[PDB]
Protein backbone atom coordinates (compact mmCIF):
# COMPACT_ATOMS: atom_id res chain seq x y z
CA UNK A 1 0.00 0.00 0.00
CA UNK A 2 1.34 3.25 -1.08
CA UNK A 3 0.11 6.07 1.19
CA UNK A 4 -0.07 9.24 1.07
CA UNK A 5 -0.98 12.77 2.59
CA UNK A 6 -0.22 16.67 2.30
CA UNK A 7 2.11 17.57 5.35
CA UNK A 8 0.16 20.26 7.23
CA UNK A 9 1.71 23.99 7.25
CA UNK A 10 1.29 25.97 10.27
CA UNK A 11 -0.35 29.23 10.47
CA UNK A 12 1.30 32.77 11.34
CA UNK A 13 1.69 33.30 14.90
CA UNK A 14 3.14 36.68 16.13
CA UNK A 15 1.96 40.22 16.61
CA UNK A 16 -1.12 39.85 14.52
CA UNK A 17 -4.03 40.81 16.50
CA UNK A 18 -4.94 36.79 17.96
CA UNK A 19 -4.26 34.51 15.15
CA UNK A 20 -4.79 31.51 16.76
CA UNK A 21 -3.63 28.13 15.75
CA UNK A 22 -4.63 27.42 11.89
CA UNK A 23 -3.53 25.85 8.98
CA UNK A 24 -2.52 26.78 5.65
CA UNK A 25 -4.93 25.91 2.84
CA UNK A 26 -2.99 23.02 0.61
CA UNK A 27 -3.94 20.57 -1.72
CA UNK A 28 -1.63 17.96 -3.84
CA UNK A 29 -2.02 16.83 -7.34
CA UNK A 30 0.22 14.58 -9.25
CA UNK A 31 0.20 12.22 -12.00
CA UNK A 32 0.52 8.31 -10.69
CA UNK A 33 2.01 5.79 -13.29
CA UNK A 34 1.29 2.31 -12.62
CA UNK A 35 3.50 -0.60 -14.97
CA UNK A 36 2.33 -3.83 -14.34
CA UNK A 37 3.97 -6.43 -16.54
CA UNK A 38 1.90 -10.00 -17.12
CA UNK A 39 3.66 -13.54 -18.32
CA UNK A 40 1.73 -14.73 -20.97
CA UNK A 41 1.41 -18.14 -21.80
CA UNK A 42 1.02 -19.16 -26.04
CA UNK A 43 -2.59 -20.01 -26.97
CA UNK A 44 -2.77 -23.68 -27.08
CA UNK A 45 -2.35 -25.73 -30.34
CA UNK A 46 -5.47 -26.75 -32.11
CA UNK A 47 -6.19 -29.47 -34.32
CA UNK A 48 -9.52 -28.99 -35.84
CA UNK A 49 -11.61 -28.57 -38.84
CA UNK A 50 -14.14 -26.42 -38.11
CA UNK B 1 -5.80 -40.71 -78.86
CA UNK B 2 -4.85 -36.81 -80.05
CA UNK B 3 -8.33 -35.22 -80.73
CA UNK B 4 -9.19 -32.51 -82.43
CA UNK B 5 -12.12 -30.22 -80.38
CA UNK B 6 -14.46 -27.65 -82.97
CA UNK B 7 -17.85 -27.59 -82.50
CA UNK B 8 -20.29 -25.64 -85.04
CA UNK B 9 -21.62 -22.46 -84.31
CA UNK B 10 -23.85 -20.25 -86.26
CA UNK B 11 -28.08 -17.59 -79.17
CA UNK B 12 -25.26 -16.55 -78.55
CA UNK B 13 -21.69 -17.71 -79.44
CA UNK B 14 -18.42 -16.56 -79.26
CA UNK B 15 -16.20 -13.89 -81.58
CA UNK B 16 -15.47 -16.51 -84.09
CA UNK B 17 -15.46 -20.22 -83.67
CA UNK B 18 -13.16 -21.78 -81.04
CA UNK B 19 -10.57 -25.18 -82.01
CA UNK B 20 -8.05 -26.87 -80.25
CA UNK B 21 -6.17 -30.16 -78.90
CA UNK B 22 -7.23 -32.74 -76.53
CA UNK B 23 -4.25 -34.99 -75.37
CA UNK B 24 -4.66 -38.16 -73.87
CA UNK B 25 -2.69 -36.76 -70.39
CA UNK B 26 -4.16 -35.59 -67.13
CA UNK B 27 -2.42 -33.15 -65.38
CA UNK B 28 -2.70 -31.61 -61.78
CA UNK B 29 -4.76 -28.56 -60.72
CA UNK B 30 -4.30 -27.32 -57.20
CA UNK B 31 -5.21 -23.21 -57.98
CA UNK B 32 -6.97 -22.58 -54.84
CA UNK B 33 -6.74 -21.22 -51.51
CA UNK B 34 -9.02 -23.83 -49.37
CA UNK B 35 -6.93 -26.53 -50.38
CA UNK B 36 -3.56 -25.64 -48.51
CA UNK B 37 -6.02 -23.79 -45.51
CA UNK B 38 -8.25 -25.80 -43.38
CA UNK B 39 -11.05 -23.80 -42.08
CA UNK B 40 -9.37 -23.70 -38.52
Amino acid sequence: QIFLKILPQSGPIGGIKSMGITTLVQYAVGIMTVTMTFKLGPRKATGRWN
Amino acid sequence: HYKVFSPAASKVCTISPIMGYSTPWRYLDFNALNLFFSPL
